[PDB]
């Protein structure tokens, strides 16, 4: 159960996937963020850049103010109608391989800015990996989005060289996570009530 | 007529009583036992005004608005304090036996009763007795009823006998036990029955049809169409 | 006699001299619970009105406002002009205290009104807006272009009949501005632009690595000097008045929160102050205390923000880090009572959410007693470093009267030496019982002057805090009015007259009755205002707000020309906006 | 330049890498996500559940205040009746891509059926994951509001629970009774 850009099985000599995991393992374990202020998303995303949460050690602290350095383009803010070809543009001057992650509900969908100014999410224009729901997601959210590019990017099968091999890109088709917690989400019964700290 | 409402004058019809005179100016007075068709007969107390007998003249009377002619040279107030008191009474008196029934029933954003509430500006309870209650009626495949809901404005009895011509509607019982409906469980004879969920104020009368597949009136979408 | 009390201020002076040089009939007095005076004035007696209240003896000498009102659906207008459109002007006298609203009919066709430019420099970016978002011509206007929308917009968003949600995305709209953004710098035009004549140009947006936003300059350089820098914003219009326009009272405070989006609840307080005044509400005393609480923590998050914000731009790194940490503890003393980090949404019409949780003063302690050695700490390592000092000193000076001609409030204006706060000149939300100093500058507003005296807010904002923490009043976080939204939660469990008010008040919307109210605080950028007409609906008729980032980044230009570009950086960093406040 | 403002400056330099150092000296104020838990209070505004009375039927009434109060329009459901005649939510829709997490949909709750609770990590891979439906929203239990329960005061009859047997109510009187 694979994407292939086609719904297709998975392609994987025994060699050739070790080397696809081992390039799959350095692309997860290095992931270079592209430096882009949209709105408050942002902020709380640079907030998950400092000493207090430290997203250092998942090795995705150098943040590029070149979209060529840059492997991953999250998107964290508004997608106005004037910053969109902006958005275009950034994106597309990135390098393959390249990873979106919408963060908070304007980047999803446009979120509470339904209006004539807004575009209606980002995955309108450029394809997205990740989605997080928030207004914003606070930044342990943005690192539980980074854990599961991570566990996407690890599955997936992409050529070793542009001169040999299909050239094809294989995106595997996870589980949505929403299907996989709902055996412990329906679970709980009984929450702290909020009259205390 | 010329009345003088709240110190501003206004010209009505005399032949009109004073609460559809004050309604047709943009004038706010809460109402619940009046009808446009159905006349006034001064039962829920609820339209009241102070009523002066000339300009200088300080103390005034409670009147129900709806009972008192819009005669030539008037003198009223809507926004007097004791007038504002009394109709707030009125809803809070309404409101000791009503049900705590709204997000459970069907006239919720649709509801008069929920609207004169508000507009008389009550919302703290200091009634901390019983409320009465009553069974239901089957009123047919149209009408639901809901009897717990009803705060005796007796527009149903009037609209479906002196108006509709109906004989299977009525009112029984006495002091705060009345009851309005139909005196065995049947069908509503009248082809004129359902009206009623629009005549009653309150949730007692309801669309069974529309409550079936239920959806609150700010949720609706709308056209104006011929039948 | 209540503060909400609808007042016509005819016992203003301004309007007995306004009486006497004008006459009685030339401008008609209207009654609002805006706590200021509005006067209608003919259109054609504005500039001579304008520059008579210029030339005052204690003068009004700062436009704090400037826009458009679509008038033509508006039903309850008794004692009013009548105007298809209105213009209104609010015009600020900091030495009477005082200020004073002029509104400007204007019929459906005849569209246009004479320019402000002459008497406020900073009426330009005001009437640019007003044009973009209104369609009004405003005569003798440099460049009356766009400024929200891009150029090649069809109609104006903030009237009546123009749809406020968002029209269906095609690709082909999104490639033609990909091509006209390519093409941009192939066929500038420095005459459409407002520019004029080895002079190279250079643009510094759109996109910009930094926390304030993403926005573009244009620069017009002799060699390393700025000659001439207009700005191109805009690039984050949320449309958040037109939103003001289509929610109810009580639904918009989330949309209050991301006007500037380090201030929360500070950015909630004006637009609840002024949903109370056309509410008749009177806020009980513990309710002003609470919200008092969270606008300082609120300030302090956000000053904690600009001020690393500044040390990193300067080129220091590890500030921002510590101060993250700061702002990790004020989040989660905010966590614990709203239940939110940054958008808490927790202020209500006549009160707050919830009550405060048991146990957030043991937070409160644990924050106050963590703050002012970590502050000493930043000034120690970063505010007192001579290369900073160096960087920052006489970089993009102005005097008061720089800042008075540009609507430049906040820390600028105090450090021109003006002693002018909200807080202490029109006090509000309860905010005369606590002791606190306004720190003033010398009269030169430099980068480091401003980042000092926000420092001091900083300090000030503790000691607020403290006091506040000692004196804890006891009572109820709701008021008692029949408009408090929602009412308080265990009586609209079980009492029918509470459930049929909430009821009422989350679906269909509270009715405010038909009135205008006015709202000015002192929020953590500058004067955050709110300005909101109610046409007697669940919805507001008018909502706007007056941002402070809007007259900072318009005085940008005044400040910056003959400067250098890293000049222009360390500016833009000690100016203490977001490019949400700016375009909202 | 000046001599004595250049030794100053260097003073200062050296002052600053003091401070640096011995703040490299200190204790980590990292926390470990995700080794560490993040701690969230428990009004905090995250993921949204349905809840259940403490006789475990659903609290939800499906009486759509949380729909309208929503200034995003992210909430969807239908009412349906039981046989006994309580209502219920036939369908319940979130659509998480839009909520904004506001907490107003709790807030206008008259039955406290939904509830934000302390849960942040709702990432998802898909847009359309993102919209939960009923059987995503509902848990077993109360949530942060234990006892409450709309059924026991509403004036309903429904099954276990006939007329007059609400909070603050007395038994209906027929008007055919002989007391007067
Ligand atoms: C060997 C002898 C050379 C001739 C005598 C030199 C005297 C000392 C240097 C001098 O003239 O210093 C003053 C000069 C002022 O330069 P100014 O244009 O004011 O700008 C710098 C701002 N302080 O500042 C300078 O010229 C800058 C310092 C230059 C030092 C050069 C080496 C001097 C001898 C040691
Ligand atoms: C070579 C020696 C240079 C001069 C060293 C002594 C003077 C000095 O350090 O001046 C820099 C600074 C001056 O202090 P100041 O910035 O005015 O702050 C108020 C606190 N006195 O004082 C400081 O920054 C505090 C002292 C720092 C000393 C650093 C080590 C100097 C010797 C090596
Ligand atoms: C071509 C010039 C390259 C200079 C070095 C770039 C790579 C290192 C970035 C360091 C960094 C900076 C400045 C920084 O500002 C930042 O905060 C958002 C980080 O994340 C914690 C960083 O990692
Ligand atoms: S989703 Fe909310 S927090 Fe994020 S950019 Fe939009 S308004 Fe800001
Ligand atoms: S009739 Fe009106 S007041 Fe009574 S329960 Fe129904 S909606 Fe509420
Ligand atoms: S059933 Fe309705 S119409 Fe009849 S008296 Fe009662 S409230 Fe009025
Ligand atoms: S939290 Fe706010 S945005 Fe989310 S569903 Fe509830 S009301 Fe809607
Ligand atoms: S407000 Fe509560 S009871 Fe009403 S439909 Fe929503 S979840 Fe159900
Ligand atoms: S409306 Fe007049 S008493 Fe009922």
């Amino acid at each position: 159960d694979y994407t292939l850009t086609e719904i297709v099985t998975d392609p994987l000599n025994v060699f050739m996937g070790k080397l696809n995991d081992m390039v799959n393992w350095g692309r997860k374990n290095s992931i270079w963020p592209y430096n882009f202020g949209l709105s408050c998303c942002y902020v709380e995303m640079v907030t998950s850049f400092t000493a207090v949460h430290d997203v250092a050690r998942f090795g995705a602290e150098v943040l590029r103010a070149s979209p060529r350095q840059a492997d991953l383009m999250v998107v964290a803010g508004t997608c106005f109608t004037k910053m969109a070809p902006v958005i275009q543009r950034l994106y597309d001057q990135m390098l393959e391989p390249k990873w979106v992650i919408s963060m908070g509900a304007c980047a999803n969908s446009g979120g509470m800015y339904d209006i004539y100014s807004v575009v209606q999410g980002v995955d309108k224009f450029i394809p997205v990996d990740v989605y997080i729901p928030g207004c914003p997601p606070r930044p342990e959210a943005y690192m539980q989005a980074l854990m599961l590019l991570q566990e996407s990017i690890g599955k997936e099968r992409r050529p070793l060289s542009w001169v040999v091999g299909d050239q094809g890109v294989y995106r595997a088709n996870m589980q949505s996570e929403r299907e996989r917690k709902r055996g412990e989400r329906i679970a709980v019964t009984n929450l702290r009530t909020p009259d205390e700290i | 007529a010329t009345i003088h409402v709240d110190g501003k004058e206004y010209e009505v019809n005399g032949a009109d009583n004073l609460l559809e005179a004050c309604l047709s100016l943009g004038l706010d007075i809460p109402y619940f036992c009046w009808h446009p068709a159905l006349g006034s007969v001064g039962a829920c107390r609820q339209c009241a005004v102070k009523q002066y007998q000339n300009a200088e003249d300080t103390r005034g009377r409670l009147v129900m608005s709806c009972m008192t002619p819009a005669s030539d040279g008037t003198f009223i107030s809507i926004d007097d304090e004791e007038a504002k008191q009394f109709r707030e009474s009125v809803v809070e008196w309404l409101m000791t036996n009503h049900p705590h029934d709204c997000p459970v029933c069907e006239e919720g954003g649709n509801c008069h009763l929920q609207d004169m509430t508000v507009m008389t500006g009550h919302s703290f309870r200091r009634y901390r007795f019983t409320k009465r209650t009553h069974r239901n009626q089957d009123l047919g495949p149209f009408i639901s009823h809901e009897m717990n809901r009803c705060i005796a404005c007796y527009r149903c009895v009037r609209y479906y006998k002196d108006y509709a011509g109906g004989t299977d509607l009525g009112v029984y019982g006495a002091h705060d036990n009345v009851y309005f409906g139909r005196p065995e469980d049947g069908t509503l004879e009248s082809e004129f029955s359902g009206n009623l969920v629009e005549i009653c104020p309150t949730g007692v009368f309801t669309d069974k049809t529309h409550s079936e597949r239920y959806n609150r009136k700010w949720d609706m979408q709308f056209a104006p169409s011929i039948c | 006699e209540p503060a909400w009390q609808t007042r016509d201020h005819l016992d203003d002076p301004v309007i007995g001299e306004l009486r006497n040089r004008f006459g009685p009939d030339a401008f008609t007095v209207q009654a609002t619970r805006t706590g200021v005076p509005v006067v209608w004035i003919k259109r054609e007696q504005l500039l001579e009105v304008g520059d008579f209240l210029k030339k005052l003896p204690k003068p009004y000498v700062m436009l704090f406002d400037l826009h458009g009102m679509d008038e033509r659906l508006r039903t309850h207008r008794e004692g009013l002009p009548a105007a298809d459109f209105s213009v209104f002007y609010h015009l600020i006298s900091i030495d009477r205290n005082r200020d004073i609203m002029l509104k400007v009919a204007l019929a459906e066709n005849d569209l246009h009104v004479p320019t402000f430019t002459k008497l406020f420099p900073n009426a330009n970016w005001y009437e640019r807006e007003t044009w973009d978002l209104f369609g009004i011509t405003f005569d003798g206007h440099p460049n009356l272009r766009r400024i929200m929308m891009p150029q090649t917009w069809k109609g104006h968003p903030l009237r009546k009949d123009y749809p406020a949600r968002a029209t269906e995305f095609s690709p082909f709209e999104l490639t033609k501005a990909k091509q006209d953004l390519e093409m941009e710098a192939l066929t500038f035009k420095p005459e459409e632009w407002g520019m004029k004549r080895d002079f190279m140009f250079l643009n510094l947006g759109p996109n910009h690595p930094s926390a304030h936003g993403a926005f573009r300059i244009v620069l017009q350089l002799d060699g390393e000097e700025i000659v001439d820098c207009v700005p191109d914003i805009g690039y984050h219009h949320r449309g958040a008045e037109k939103m003001g326009e289509r929610q109810s009272w009580h639904s918009y405070i989330p949309y209050t929160d991301r006007i500037e989006y380090l201030g929360g609840c500070v950015n909630e307080m004006p637009y609840v102050l002024a949903v109370e005044k056309l509410a008749g509400i009177t806020v009980p005393d513990r309710v002003n205390v609470i919200r008092v609480m969270l606008s300082e923590l609120f300030r302090i998050n956000s000053h904690l923000l600009y001020i690393s914000t500044f040390i990193q731009d300067v080129g220091a790194m590890t500030p921002v880090f510590f101060a993250f940490t700061d702002r990790q503890k004020i989040y989660d003393l905010v966590e614990a009572i709203t239940g939110f980090r940054m958008h808490p949404a927790w202020f209500r019409i006549g009160g707050v959410a919830h009550d405060l949780p048991r146990g957030w003063d043991r937070l409160l302690r644990e924050f106050l007693d963590w703050m002012p050695k970590r502050l000493a700490s930043y000034e120690k390592a970063a505010l007192q470093n001579t290369i900073l000092k160096g960087r920052s000193q006489g970089v993009a000076a102005y005097g008061a009267k720089e800042a008075l001609e540009w609507g430049t409030t906040g820390a600028g204006l105090r450090a021109t030496g003006i002693d002018f706060d909200v807080r202490k000149a029109r006090p509000y939300s309860g905010y005369e019982n606590f002791d606190f100093e306004i720190p003033v500058g010398g009269g030169v507003s430099d980068c480091y002057t401003r980042v000092m005296l926000k420092v001091e807010e900083l300090r000030q904002s503790l000691r607020i805090l403290e006091q506040c923490l000692n004196n804890m009043p006891e009572g109820p976080f709701k008021a008692d009015h029949p408009l408090t939204t929602p009412p308080p939660k265990e009586r609209t469990l079980q009492h029918i007259e509470t459930l049929i008010t909430h009821f009422l008040q989350v679906s269909w919307g509270p009715v405010m009755p038909a009135n205008e109210s006015f709202q000015m605080i002192e929020a953590t950028k500058g004067i955050n205002s709110y300005y909101l007409t109610s046409d007697g609906s669940t919805m507001s008729y008018r909502t706007r707000i007056r941002t402070p980032s809007y007259a900072h980044l318009q005085q940008i230009p005044a400040a910056i020309r003959g400067s250098l570009v890293s000049d222009l950086i360390v500016y833009l960093g000690s100016i203490d906006f977001v490019m949400s406040d700016v375009d909202r | 330049m000046t001599l004595k403002e250049l030794l100053v400056g260097f003073g200062t330099q050296v002052r600053s890498i003091w401070m640096i150092g011995l703040h490299a000296f200190a204790k980590r104020e990292t926390r470990m996500y995700p080794e560490e838990p993040v701690y969230l209070p428990p009004r905090y505004r995250g993921r949204i559940v349905l809840t259940r009375d403490p006789d475990g039927e659903e609290r939800c009434v499906a009486c759509n205040l949380c729909a309208v109060a929503c200034p995003v329009g992210c909430i969807s459901l239908q009412k349906a009746e039981t046989k006994d005649g309580r209502w219920y939510p036939e369908f319940f829709r979130i659509n998480f891509s839009r909520c904004i997490f506001c907490g107003l949909c709790e807030e206008a709750c008259p039955t406290t059926a939904i509830q934000l609770t302390p849960d942040f990590e709702m990432g998802e891979y898909k847009r359309q994951d993102l919209v939960y439906e009923k059987e995503d929203l509902l848990i077993s239990g109360p949530g942060k509001y234990p006892e409450y329960n709309f059924y026991r005061m509403a004036g309903m009859a429904i099954d276990g629970k006939d007329k007059g047997e609400a909070e603050n109510e007395a038994k209906p009187i027929d008007v055919k009774s002989l007391l007067p």
